[PDB]
């Protein structure tokens, strides 16, 4: 059940509630009371989906959708058949994720690390209540939350998407998909780096983060370092993240008309608004 | 059709390519073990990888893993229960014996060499010619612990040389000797430095190392650890 | 709260870091550059050097007279006109030339044959590029993991521009050079095709850069989390495991029950990342030369 080195830091302490009431394992699982909490909201908004998919019919992990309320009911409570349900299952999973980001603090605090993870997963949360509570509240209505389901959840993307246009044309995703396209090539490189040193030429020693910075100011001119690539790597993700909510909680609430005619302004400043020729004259 | 036998062979690929990654990470702290040191019954489905070898740089040898797994130092814990899956509680002083938040690893007692086979890490009147080049040089500065009480004063700044980075404040106490703190748990204000993990009387404390003018991986452990193990152990008379 | 490693709080400089020698033709490095006060609060200040090379010289050259084809045309479909030019500058496009073109380099200049010419100097700039991630590994006694990760990207690149037009029977296929007009194409590519949210390998495409998202933040959080234990001297830890990697390993296996070691994250990353690219190279590969529309595709499950 143990790593070969895991009983010296199996201590007591470090909870946040409870004391020691919930302080042990279950395999290589830590528990907590927010173990214990996380439990019971993943338990019951699973069994509120089976129920679901009872109503709905189907069985099939293809097809069992859980939809919000429809418009109509705004920001009010939906009998349980006709929304409500994606309410209750909504409220659990809120509850599972700041659970489980709490039971992470639990962790940290007993092995004596710093609380970054759990703040890191706070910004994936954060984008999650942004399109399920945040802009729905902002924009009157549940029915604008994205549905519970493989495939449907994908229908929303496209519909949303496409009710303003061609979505690129936000400049808020532009620079979101900027920052996960920068992530991935960073995650490629630092992969890439350690490994390559780790791992030389057949025969050869290891080689040092010496050789790393070498390699790197050897391509490109310069090197981050290797406490700067992990502050880079949690940037990055965390900004893609950021710019992801914003790009969101302003659409259909600030601006609501095509993302393209945002572009507008810029064409039609004073000084060359009128100039003729090139594209836009 | 050729999109079918694609996407299914892409599958068959991904899996082998996930036990190849379980298998990579269990080159270290496997096999499993029960609470008292003996081989699990239960070891789950995935095999040991066939060892691979590492050729260490400076003549120090090679590293093979997996290999016999062993902490090579006594452990101040014991069982709180009767069962498996309980704390183990400190037998002695948590921060003395190295244990829960205070641990350290039984790493080489060699420094950390740089690519010429130089030390990785020397204090700054040794490294030529490295200073502070910008933000508020601590050197100087009285050091606070999280008593409010000041427990020395900050000698000297101890440098990553290929990495021209601070990593250690080294600390002179009312004695005359010096102590190595981790420059990540230390906060340089402008009249002070302020150690929030230890309280003042927990600084003679901290392991002391062996050469005045080089530190050691295993000796780093210790200190980081002893530090470390303060955000817990130092609690009660914190107040932060 | 106390100090958080996002920002140091003390610069430290000493000479200038020429670095690790090995097999590098030094007469090819040039010297340092300034040091940055401003990169240094994040990473390292020191600039520089950078290593010259007929390679890095030729894909310089060629990747520069890349951008300046492009930007001649964008001049030119100004009027010449400084003030039309930034105003209109994302709408600006290069294209390909015209389906009934084929694959021929007939194409007029105006009419396709710039395009052409700046894809040349593109596809010289990148794979000499290339052979340049690979060199300077070798001249230092390195794995080859570099050269290897940048050829998935490579993949996509190719398939887009080069391989599918091939495949597809003509230049009009190819990714026309410009800011807006790219993502018009983008667009286009997946409405003609029926919807990419129907092509399985786009699903595993997005499924790895979320990864990579997920991935990156759970390690540079780890890192920075056991970084008061020394735990981003990565190697070393590799070579002489610590506490850092322990409490690391700890934190995950107590979190979600299984756990990384400090090589075999890298690991992870590395394939988290490449897959990226090497699912949606086929993805895209594979539309329009065997996949006309990936709904139809979808409902005869293939
Ligand atoms: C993947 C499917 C599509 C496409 C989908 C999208 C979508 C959607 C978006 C982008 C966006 C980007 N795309 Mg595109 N992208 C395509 C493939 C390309 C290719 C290529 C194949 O070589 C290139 C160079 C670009 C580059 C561009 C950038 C302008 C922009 C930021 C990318 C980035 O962060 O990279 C990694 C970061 C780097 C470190 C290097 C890149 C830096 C930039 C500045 C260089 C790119 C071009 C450069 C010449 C810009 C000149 C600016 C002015 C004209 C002077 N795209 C393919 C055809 N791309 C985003 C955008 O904001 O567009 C406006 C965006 O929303
Ligand atoms: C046709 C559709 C439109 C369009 C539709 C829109 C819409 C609509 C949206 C996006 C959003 C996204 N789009 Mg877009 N966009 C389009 C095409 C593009 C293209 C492209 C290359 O063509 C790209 C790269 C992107 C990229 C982007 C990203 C910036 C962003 C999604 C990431 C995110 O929000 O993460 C955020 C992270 C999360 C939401 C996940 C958090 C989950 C955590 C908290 C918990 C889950 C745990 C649990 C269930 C696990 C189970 C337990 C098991 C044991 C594992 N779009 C086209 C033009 N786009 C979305 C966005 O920005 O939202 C904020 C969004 O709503
Ligand atoms: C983020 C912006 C958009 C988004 C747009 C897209 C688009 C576009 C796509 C997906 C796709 C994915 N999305 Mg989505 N989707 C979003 C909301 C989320 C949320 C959420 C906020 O809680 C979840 C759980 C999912 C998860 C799903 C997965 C089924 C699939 C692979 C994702 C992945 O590897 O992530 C990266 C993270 C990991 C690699 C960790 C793995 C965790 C996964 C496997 C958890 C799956 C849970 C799922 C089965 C729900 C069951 C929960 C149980 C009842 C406990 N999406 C919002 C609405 N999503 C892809 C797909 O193919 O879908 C059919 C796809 O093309
Ligand atoms: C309306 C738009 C369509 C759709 C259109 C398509 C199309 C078309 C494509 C994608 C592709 C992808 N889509 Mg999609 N996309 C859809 C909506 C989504 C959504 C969403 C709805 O939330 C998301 C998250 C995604 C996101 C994704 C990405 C996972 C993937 C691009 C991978 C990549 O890293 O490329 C970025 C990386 C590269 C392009 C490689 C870079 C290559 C190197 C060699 C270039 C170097 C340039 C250098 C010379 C420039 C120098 C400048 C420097 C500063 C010096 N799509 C909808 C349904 N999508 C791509 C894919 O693979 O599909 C399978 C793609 O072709
Ligand atoms: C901020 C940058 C990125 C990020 C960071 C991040 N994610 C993280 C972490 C961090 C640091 C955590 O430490 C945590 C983790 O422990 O990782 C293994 C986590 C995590 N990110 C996860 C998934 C995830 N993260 C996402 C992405 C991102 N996370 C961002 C890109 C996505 C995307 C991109 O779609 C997904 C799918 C999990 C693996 C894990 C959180 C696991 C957890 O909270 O478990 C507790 C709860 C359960 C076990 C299940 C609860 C079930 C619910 C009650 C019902 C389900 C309802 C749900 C809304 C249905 C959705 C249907 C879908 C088809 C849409
Ligand atoms: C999943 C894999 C991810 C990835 C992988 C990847 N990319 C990589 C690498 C790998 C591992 C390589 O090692 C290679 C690299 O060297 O990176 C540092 C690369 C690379 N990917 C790059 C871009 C890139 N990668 C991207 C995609 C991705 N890269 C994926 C997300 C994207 C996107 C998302 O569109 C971009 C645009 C470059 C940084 C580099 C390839 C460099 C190259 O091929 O250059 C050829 C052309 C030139 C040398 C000159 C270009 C013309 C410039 C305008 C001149 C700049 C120089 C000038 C003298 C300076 C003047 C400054 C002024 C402009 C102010
Ligand atoms: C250097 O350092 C580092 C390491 O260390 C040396 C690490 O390992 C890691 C960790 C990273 C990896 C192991 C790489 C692989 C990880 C990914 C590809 C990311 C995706 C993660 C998953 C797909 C796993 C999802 C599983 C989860 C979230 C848990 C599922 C378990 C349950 C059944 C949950 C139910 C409720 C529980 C367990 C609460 C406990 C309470 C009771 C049981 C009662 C990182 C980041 C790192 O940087
Ligand atoms: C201030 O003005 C000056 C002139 C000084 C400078 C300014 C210039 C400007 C403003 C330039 C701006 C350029 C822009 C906006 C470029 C944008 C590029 C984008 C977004 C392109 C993205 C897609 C690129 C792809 C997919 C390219 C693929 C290319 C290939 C695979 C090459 C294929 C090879 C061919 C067809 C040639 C065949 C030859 C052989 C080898 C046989
Ligand atoms: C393998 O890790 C990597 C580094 O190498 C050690 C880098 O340094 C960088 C490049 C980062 C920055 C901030 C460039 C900015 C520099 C200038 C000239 C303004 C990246 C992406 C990286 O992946
Ligand atoms: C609300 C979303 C639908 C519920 C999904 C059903 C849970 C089973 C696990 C999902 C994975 C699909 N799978 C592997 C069974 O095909
Ligand atoms: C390569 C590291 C530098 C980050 C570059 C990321 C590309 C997107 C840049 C947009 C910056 C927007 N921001 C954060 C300044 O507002
Ligand atoms: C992504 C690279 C650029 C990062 C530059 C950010 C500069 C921030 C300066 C904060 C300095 C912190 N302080 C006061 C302790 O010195
Ligand atoms: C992607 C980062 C690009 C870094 C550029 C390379 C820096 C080389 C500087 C050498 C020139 C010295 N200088 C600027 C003082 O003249
Ligand atoms: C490094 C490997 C990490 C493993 C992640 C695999 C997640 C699978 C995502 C499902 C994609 C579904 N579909 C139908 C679009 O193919
Ligand atoms: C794609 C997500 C599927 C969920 C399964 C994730 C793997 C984690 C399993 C942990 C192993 C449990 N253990 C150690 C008790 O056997
Ligand atoms: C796509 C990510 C898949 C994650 C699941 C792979 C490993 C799950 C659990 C591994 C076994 C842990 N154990 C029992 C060896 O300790
Ligand atoms: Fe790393």
């Amino acid at each position: 059940a143990l790593l070969s080195f895991e009983r010296k830091y199996r201590v007591p302490g470090g909870t946040l509630v409870g004391g020691n009431l919930f302080d042990f394992w279950v395999g290589p699982f830590y528990v907590g009371f927010f173990g214990v909490a996380t439990f019971f909201f993943a338990a019951l908004g699973i069994i509120l989906i089976a129920w679901s998919a009872v109503l709905q019919g189907t069985w099939n992990p293809q097809l069992i959708s859980v939809y919000p309320p429809a418009l109509e009911y705004g920001l009010g409570g939906a009998p349980l058949a006709k929304g409500g349900l994606w309410q209750i299952i909504t409220i659990c999973a809120t509850g599972a994720f700041v659970s489980w980001a709490l039971r992470e603090v639990e962790i940290c605090r007993k092995l004596g690390i710093g609380y970054h993870i759990p703040f890191a997963f706070a910004f994936a949360i954060l984008a999650y209540l942004t399109l399920v509570l945040f802009r729905p509240v902002m924009m009157g209505a549940w029915g604008y939350a994205f549905p519970y389901g493989i495939w449907t959840h994908l229908d929303w993307v496209s519909n949303t998407g496409y009710t303003y246009g061609n979505f690129h044309y936000n400049p808020a995703h532009m620079i979101a998909i900027s920052f996960f396209f920068t992530n991935a090539l960073a995650l490629a490189l630092h992969g890439a780096l350690v490994l390559s040193a780790a791992n030389p030429e057949k025969g050869k020693e290891m080689r040092t983060p010496d050789h790393e910075d070498t390699f790197f100011r050897d391509l490109v001119g310069y090197s981050i370092g290797t406490l700067g690539i992990h502050r880079l790597g949690l940037l990055l993700s965390l900004s893609a993240v950021f710019f992801s909510a914003l790009c969101m909680i302003i659409t259909g609430t600030i601006w609501f008309d095509q993302w393209v005619d945002w572009w507008q302004w810029w064409v039609k400043l004073p000084w060359w608004a009128n100039i003729p020729g090139g594209i836009n004259g | 059709d050729l999109a079918s036998l694609a996407i299914y062979s892409f599958w068959i690929f991904l899996a082998g390519l996930i036990y190849y990654l379980q298998t990579e990470n269990m080159r270290e702290g496997y096999p499993l073990e029960n609470e008292d040191g003996t081989p699990a019954a239960n070891q789950g489905p995935f095999p040991l990888p066939k060892p691979k070898t590492f050729i260490l740089p400076h003549g120090r040898g090679t590293l093979t893993v997996p290999g016999p797994e062993s902490e090579d130092r006594p452990i101040a814990l014991a069982r709180t229960a009767v069962s498996e899956g309980f704390p183990h509680a400190p037998t002695g002083d948590p921060m003395k014996d190295g244990v829960g938040p205070a641990s350290w690893v039984a790493r080489r007692d060699l420094p950390e060499l740089d690519g010429h086979g130089h030390n990785k890490i020397k204090p700054m009147k040794a490294a030529a010619g490295f200073h502070v080049s910008a933000g508020k040089n601590p050197i100087g500065l009285p050091v606070r612990g999280c008593d409010l009480e000041i427990a020395g004063k900050v000698v000297d700044i101890w440098v990553d040389i290929p990495e021209q980075m601070a990593r250690f404040l080294e600390v002179e106490l009312k004695d005359g000797s010096t102590r190595l703190l981790p420059m990540q748990m230390v906060k340089v204000q402008s009249n002070r430095v302020h150690v929030n993990a230890l309280s003042s009387d927990l600084f003679a404390g901290i392991p002391t190392i062996k050469s005045p003018t080089e530190v050691t991986l295993l000796e780093e452990d210790k200190i980081c650890g002893y530090v470390a193990g303060g955000l817990m152990y130092a609690a009660p008379k914190r107040k932060s | 709260a106390e100090y958080q490693n996002i920002f140091s709080q003390v610069q430290v400089r000493g000479p200038a870091d020429l670095g690790m020698t090995e097999d590098v033709n030094l007469a090819n490095r040039s010297g340092v550059g300034p040091f940055s006060t401003l990169l240094g609060w994040f990473g390292n200040a020191q600039l520089g050097p950078i290593y010259l090379g007929s390679l890095g010289v030729l894909s310089l050259f060629s990747g520069l007279m890349w951008f300046f084809t492009i930007g001649i045309w964008f001049w030119y479909q100004a009027g010449w006109n400084p003030a039309v030019f930034l105003r209109d500058l994302f709408f600006f496009s290069l294209e390909p030339p015209a389906p009934e073109y084929g694959l021929s380099f007939a194409a007029p200049l105006k009419e396709g044959g710039l395009w052409l010419i700046a894809s040349f100097f593109m596809f010289v700039a990148v794979w000499s590029w290339w052979g340049r991630t690979y060199l300077r590994a070798q001249a230092l006694g390195m794995g080859k993991h570099t050269a290897w990760a940048f050829l998935s990207a490579i993949w996509l690149w190719m398939v887009l521009g080069f391989i599918r037009p091939i495949l597809m029977g003509s230049w009009s296929e190819a990714v026309p050079y410009g800011i807006f007009s790219h993502l018009d194409w983008t667009n286009n590519f997946s409405l003609v095709h029926g919807n990419l949210f129907y092509n399985p390998f786009h699903g595993l495409s997005i499924a790895f850069l979320y990864g990579s998202a997920l991935l990156f933040a759970m390690h540079g959080a780890t890192i920075l989390a056991v970084s008061r234990f020394g735990g981003e001297r990565e190697l070393e830890q590799i070579a002489d495991r610590g506490t850092a990697a322990e409490r690391a390993a700890l934190f995950w296996r107590w979190t979600m029950g299984f756990n990384a070691t400090m090589e075999g994250i890298h690991r992870w990353a590395i394939w988290m990342a490449v897959l990226v690219t090497l699912t949606g190279g086929i993805g895209i590969l594979l539309s329009g030369t065997v996949v006309d529309n990936w709904y139809v595709w979808g409902q005869n499950h293939g």
